[PDB]
């Protein structure tokens, strides 16, 4: 031990969350776009701003209301660009925070270099933790740096089938470890 | 060429009597900060998010504090239209530093919102604790349940704390 300290309470040494990698913010603006009014997203759920999922399930009243709590004002289902911006900021951090606390996603995230971690956040940003943690074999493949194998498996998913142009970009990022798809 | 960007994790308002009694193992309670201020020569220059990159502590610059509008591509105007037996028990602030990085001027002036700056401190390795801008101790951020603190791991003698304090 480096020190000889009298320990009364169960204090645990704390380390902060990893910072989001570059260029996740530009990446996500590209894939999520921007809307200042509530819409149904490519997976059927109410969304706002830059991919900010409002309610997991029906409907607008709850959406507008969870929007109302998210923004802290009456909104009427409409927000500001800078409101969208601050939601986005929060969302990116909350995604990273969630991954790092997810017993299944965390070893994969840790494995990956920065560019590929962006891709994983992008997925989680799109489908949430529970959804992304379901790609069991693709994840283990990612953990084991079998890039082509994970890549070809990922193209065999509902996700890819529902949003091919986004999924292709993300899978190209997983496969290559580069930003050429952006 | 060349200054020090200094990230302050936390400021801890203590009384001098507490400071003279501090020892390894003492835990100072703090609020976990979300944003923090980085300074240069004691002058706050930006606020930022913080975390780690490659195991190093790092900053994501959020806002420049009172930035200057670049108007160097135009001529300067002549005017601007905008023209001791018993020692007193004083409160004293302990500064806990997340870390520092040496940067050139050119490098410092070329960061804005979203700039990620890596500090020279490793995650896990103890933090500098200062008094009046003087190193007096090291500590580690520590937590139980909901409560955060800074646990002293190493510290100079009371006489020396006093010495750095006065100067």
């Amino acid at each position: 031990g480096p020190v000889d300290m009298s320990n009364e309470l169960p204090w645990q040494v704390w380390t902060p969350d990893d910072l989001a990698p570059p260029n996740i913010f530009e990446m996500l603006r590209i894939d999520e776009g921007l809307r200042l009014k509530i819409y149904k997203d490519t997976e059927g759920y109410y969304t706002i701003g830059i991919g900010h999922l409002l309610t997991k399930s029906p409907s607008l009243n709850a959406a507008k209301s969870e929007l109302d709590k998210a923004i802290g004002r009456n909104t009427n289902g409409v927000i500001t660009k800078d409101e969208a911006e601050k939601l986005f900021n929060q969302d990116v951090d909350a995604a990273v925070r969630g991954i790092l606390r997810n017993a299944k996603l965390k070893p994969v995230y840790d494995s990956l270099d920065a560019v590929r971690r962006a891709a994983l956040i992008n997925m989680v940003f799109q489908m949430g933790e529970t959804g992304v943690a379901g790609f069991t074999n693709s994840l283990r493949m990612l953990q084991q740096k079998r890039w082509d194998e994970a890549a070809v498996n990922l193209a065999k998913s509902r996700w890819y089938n529902q949003t091919p142009n986004r999924a292709k970009r993300v899978i190209t990022t997983f496969r290559t470890g580069t930003w050429d798809a952006y | 060429s060349e200054l020090e960007l200094v990230a302050n994790f936390a400021d801890i308002p203590l009384r001098l009597s507490q400071i003279l009694k501090l020892k390894p193992g003492d835990v100072l309670p703090i609020e976990k900060p979300d944003r923090i201020i980085a300074h240069v020569d004691g002058v706050p220059v930006l606020t930022s998010q913080y975390g780690t990159v490659n195991g190093q502590y790092a900053l994501r610059v959020e806002h420049l504090i009172n930035p200057i509008l670049n108007s160097l591509n135009e001529e300067q105007p002549k005017n601007n239209p905008s023209d001791i037996d018993l020692i007193m028990d004083i409160p004293v602030k302990l500064t806990v530093e997340l870390g520092r990085t040496r940067m050139t001027i050119k490098e410092l002036l070329r960061l804005t919102q979203g700039s990620v700056v890596a500090l020279d401190g490793l995650a896990g390795e103890p933090l500098d604790i200062l008094i009046n801008g003087y190193l007096i101790a090291q500590g580690e951020v520590v937590v139980v349940a909901d409560k955060y603190g800074v646990r002293i791991t190493d510290i100079i003698t009371p006489s020396e704390r006093m010495r750095r304090l006065s100067r």
